[PDB]
RNA sequence: AGCCAGGAUGUUGGCUUAGAAGCAGCCAUCAUUUAAAGAAAGCGUAAUAGCUCACUGGUCGAGUCGGCCUGCGCGGAAGA
């Protein structure tokens, strides 16, 4: 396991195939090729959804291409097509901008828990949905 | 002198040599000459079809 | 470099010295900060 | 992954064996003479697979003898 | 019969002009000076050149060595208006750069070398400045092969010391892969033992005549150390000229330069045949034109001729002679041609001094349209000033100094015309009114501007009902709408317009269709007081491609530059952007990627989107207008 | 006090979709895995990355750090 060399958790909605006001420059910024980001880049994405912005590792060697294993995308976006309200903070607490429930957001949590790493799901559970609550989001326990 | 430049359009310009015959406009007070379209620095008249010896235009090409 | 009548510790890797019984900011990192008197 | 392509015998064919040996190399004429001339000489050592039975394939193409350990 | 023409790319200031001076006085005398250091003859010519420390333009000069003629230019290496250097490629087959002591050939040498691999000719590396410390002996060369890109090998080995060995290799065994690109020397290899150096020089001189790589070269010519031996081989290498004589006579000029006492000389080469003097012969504008009087440019001297050899250079005078003009016709090449990869470096403002002084010196800028074809002007501005197409830094210096030379003028500019054009911040209802209320003419109309997408242009409709639009009367009245968009108040061009005419109330007694054309730039001009007007600037995009190493740097570059960030890529140890600045600032980037780079930056642009909005406070450059009937009127208008 | 260690996945988070991605400004200032880790005091970025400190291990082995009060001193302090 090699430790940092280019790998950079970036990119838009996975829907969204070879950007360039998003990332562009970013993704090509060294000498992997902007195409890698099109034709590689639905090859994981066209078996779940499209339109999330789901983040993936982009070690970078100097064989060309590289390297990675795609993850699961922030919390954050996931609230909005099932939060209702595609917004979220600006008023945390000067302001109630919207809510769901322990039994939702903990119903929602265990499924990135391919990702997260906990010694039991209750802790996920009130991690994701504090990071809920900094959106200016109360949960309704 | 004070030359009238003749024809439609022109490409004289703060300078450009141009040449110079007689003949007065008889309407402009002041002004008793007249440039020679197609001479020197002063190009012909474009698109001229009658009269073309004066302005300075050659025979159709077309 | 500066020689101020104050000479209070700019970055953090300034040191307060005082050769010559005069005092003096050293600084190993930024050799603008190196200022006397005070 | 660890292939190590030797050269026995070039063959009634040096002209092609000395292109294949710079062309994977890519050392100077003469360097790439003497080798031959010098055989057995190490092709290459610990290479992939793919890319021994590559060269492997281009010497048996011109018509020489090689080796594969 | 004749000799083949050598080349001098001193790239990056190589210096190699003055290898030329030693070649000649090397290949003297019997009666020569043997020149001295700095300048110093060898063929400076022009004064403010060898004053100024460089050559301004390349020169000429005959030689000869091992029984045969070598003519030789040198040394357009500097800067900086380079482009008269490729103009040398086609006045001659052979080549020599000389290649620096300092990191291997320089980066400047990098552009001239490859524009030579766009020639397709033949030529030669030199180990310029062997005799100094902290030469290549084994790491500058090194440099040359991996910037090369070829496959070039030494000719002989040195190092010093005040050793100079020349002859004494080279590349025994391991050289010879030139040989080995030969089918025949391939063959031969393929058949193995030891040969005689001649026998792969045959395969070598086979290679070397498709240029395949360079021959070696080393020593200083400030050392008399090799100076002498490597132009042997420039004399036996070289390409044998093609002597014939058989006619028709054809050529082409290379170049030409106005001398003080000339008063002018076009330089000509005799691409086949031979021009007897006195006598008639073809040219480009299909008029006959007699050659008065031509000679070879000696070293040490000008000297007159009879005749020109086939395959000869020669400077003749003529009443007229355009650049690469036939002298056939006609001769028959293919190459490529470019000019600092630029339409213009960088144009600068260049108004005369003096009330009268100037007009003569727009006479002295068409004796630099005489001289050098690269290079244009224009007068463009509506005050006919200056743009001069030319551009670096140096070459300023130069045209400045031929200013201050040959001629008796000079000016100081660099911002020219700011091109702003402004555009209308809002639709605005107008009228002129009806009847005489009022001012003349009685014609009238309801003018209703409105705004408009950004690179709309101008754009207007019939509104007006006929037949008080009129089938001949509401196209004066567009027409004059035209006329407003001439200037605004601003005196900024108008843009992105949007003027929909409504109303038009005439009187049929007293209507003319020049009256109502008047009555538009009022409506015009009245609809652009109301509107508030907004400000809009050019803002072209540039692509640039820099050194990745510096690329991060050229980022800080970004801040420094209104331009914003764009999409860019890597294109191998090179890398790419593409930018997007306005056109005002734009003159300094090249600076800025100039400097950058330590000059192994480049970049190109063009110009794109009228849009863009600028601050601040609104600045315009008058102004408009006169010399036209109503404008009185519009005054009138104002209070 | 010095010494190789460590100082995390979503956080491209909602924000004015040009970015603010611990660090322009916003408000929030999560909670986990835990010897420890501010959703961060400074540095460095177009913004990332990156480099540090907080903090905590161990190596280490005895006093040490920061205010208050006052005494006497140094600097600030160059003229014919």
């Amino acid at each position: 396991a090699k430790k940092v060399q280019a790998y950079v958790k970036l990119q838009v909605a996975a829907g969204m195939a070879n950007p360039s006001p998003p990332v562009g420059p970013a993704l090509g910024q060294q000498g992997v090729n902007i195409m890698e980001f099109c034709k590689a880049f639905n090859a994981k994405t066209d078996s779940i959804e499209k339109g999330l912005p789901i983040p993936v590792v982009i070690t970078v060697y100097a064989d060309r291409s590289f390297t990675f294993v795609t993850k699961t995308p922030p919390a954050a976006v996931l609230l909005k097509k099932a939060a209702g309200i595609k917004s979220g903070s600006g008023k945390p607490n000067k302001d109630k901008v919207g809510k769901i429930s322990r039994a939702q957001l903990q119903e929602i949590a265990q499924t990135k828990a391919a990702d997260m790493t906990g010694a039991d799901i209750e802790a996920m559970t009130r991690s994701i949905e504090g990071t809920a609550r900094s959106m200016g989001l109360v949960v309704e326990d | 002198v004070t030359s009238y430049i003749g024809g439609e359009g022109h490409n004289l310009q703060e300078h450009s040599v141009i040449l110079i015959r007689g003949g007065r406009v008889k309407d402009l007070p002041g002004v008793r000459y007249h440039t020679v379209r197609g001479a020197l620095d002063c190009s012909g008249v474009k698109d001229r079809k009658q009269a073309r010896s004066k302005y300075g235009v050659k025979r159709p090409k077309a | 470099m500066k020689v101020r009548a104050s000479v209070k510790k700019l970055c953090r890797n300034c040191k307060i010295v005082k050769r010559d019984g005069v005092i003096r900011v050293i600084c190993s990192a930024e050799p603008k900060h190196k200022q006397r008197q005070g | 992954t660890e292939f190590d392509v030797i050269l026995k015998a070039a063959g009634a064919n040096k002209v092609a064996v000395i292109k294949a040996v710079r062309g994977a190399t890519g050392l100077g004429l003469k360097e790439a003479k003497d080798l031959v001339e010098s055989a057995p000489a190490a092709l290459k050592e610990g290479v992939s697979k793919d890319d021994a039975e590559a060269l492997k394939k281009a010497l048996e193409e011109a018509g020489a003898e090689v080796e594969v350990k | 019969m004749k000799i083949i023409n050598i080349g001098v790319l001193a790239h990056v200031d190589a210096g190699k002009t003055t290898l030329t001076e030693s070649l000649l006085y090397n290949s003297g005398a019997i009666t020569e000076l043997g020149s001295v250091d700095k300048g110093t003859t060898r063929t400076d010519n022009t004064l403010l050149e060898r004053q100024r420390g460089i050559t301004i333009q390349t020169g000429i000069t005959s030689f000869q060595w091992e029984n045969t003629k070598v003519n030789i230019i040198d040394t357009p290496g500097h800067m900086d208006f380079l482009a008269e250097v490729y103009r040398s490629l086609s006045v001659l087959d052979g080549a020599i750069l000389l290649i620096s002591a300092k990191d291997g050939v320089q980066a400047q040498t990098r552009i001239l070398f490859h524009a030579l691999r766009k020639m397709g000719i033949p030529t030669i590396f030199f180990i310029n400045k062997i005799d100094q410390n902290g030469i290549d002996l084994s790491t500058v060369y090194q440099d040359i092969k991996e910037k090369l890109s070829a496959e070039i090998v030494i000719k002989q080995k040195v190092e010093l010391y005040p050793n100079v060995c020349v002859t004494n290799f080279t590349e025994s065994e391991q050289w010879d892969t030139v040989i080995e690109g030969n089918d025949d020397l391939l063959e031969k290899y393929m058949s193995g033992k030891s040969l005689e150096a001649l026998e792969l020089e045959q395969e070598e001189s086979i290679r070397f005549q498709n240029c395949s790589l360079f021959p070696l070269y080393h020593g200083s010519a400030k050392s008399n150390i090799g100076i002498d031996n490597l132009i042997e081989v420039i004399t036996n290498k070289f390409y044998s000229s093609t002597h014939r004589g058989p006619s028709e006579l054809c050529g082409n000029v290379f170049k030409i330069e106005y001398t003080k006492k000339r008063q002018r000389l076009a330089y000509i080469r005799l691409y086949s045949g031979v021009l007897h003097l006195r006598d008639s012969v073809r040219v480009s504008e299909k008029e006959k034109i007699k050659v008065t009087e031509m000679y070879t440019s000696i070293n040490g001297e000008l000297c007159k001729i009879d005749r020109a050899y086939s395959g000869e250079i020669v400077i003749l005078q003529n009443e007229f002679l355009k650049l690469n003009s036939v002298l056939g016709d006609t001769k028959l090449l293919p190459q490529r041609k470019k000019i600092e990869n630029p339409h213009p470096l960088l144009q600068t403002t260049v108004e005369p001094s003096k009330p009268e002084q100037r007009e003569m010196l727009l006479d002295a800028l068409l004796e630099i349209s005489d001289s050098d074809p690269l290079l244009r002007y224009y007068v463009d501005s509506t005050t006919h000033e200056i743009i001069l197409s030319f551009l670096g830094k140096v070459q300023m210096e130069v045209i400045s100094a031929l200013l201050q030379e040959k001629y008796h003028v000079e000016i100081e500019i660099t911002e020219p015309t700011v091109i702003y054009m402004e555009r209308p911040l809002k639709n605005a209802e107008y009228t002129i009114h009806i009847e005489v209320p009022p001012n003349p003419f009685w014609a009238s109309i309801g003018l209703s501007v409105s705004p408009l997408p950004l690179g709309s242009g101008m754009q207007y409709e019939s509104s007006v009902s006929l037949g008080y639009l009129n089938q001949s009367f509401q196209n004066a009245v567009m027409e004059g709408i035209r006329y407003g968009c001439e200037q605004g108040l601003y005196g900024w061009n108008v843009t992105d317009c949007k003027i929909c005419f409504k109303y038009g109330l005439y009187y049929s007694p007293v209507s003319t269709p020049a009256d109502f054309r008047m009555l538009a730039p009022i409506v015009l001009e009245q609809v652009l007081k109301k509107a508030g007007t907004e400000l809009l600037e050019p803002y072209l995009s540039f692509k640039i491609y820099a050194p990745q190493e510096y690329l991060s740097r050229a980022y800080n570059d970004a801040p420094k530059y209104c331009a914003n960030i764009v999409d860019t890529q890597l294109k191998n140890n090179e890398v790419i952007l593409s930018g997007e600045i306005p056109a005002r600032c734009i003159q300094e980037y090249r600076s800025d990627l100039t400097f950058f780079t330590n000059g192994r930056s480049v970049c190109l642009t063009e110009l794109k989107g009228y849009h863009v909005t600028t601050g601040e406070p609104v600045c315009q450059p008058r102004r408009p207008n006169s010399r036209i009937d109503k404008v009185r009127y519009m005054f009138n208008k104002i209070t």
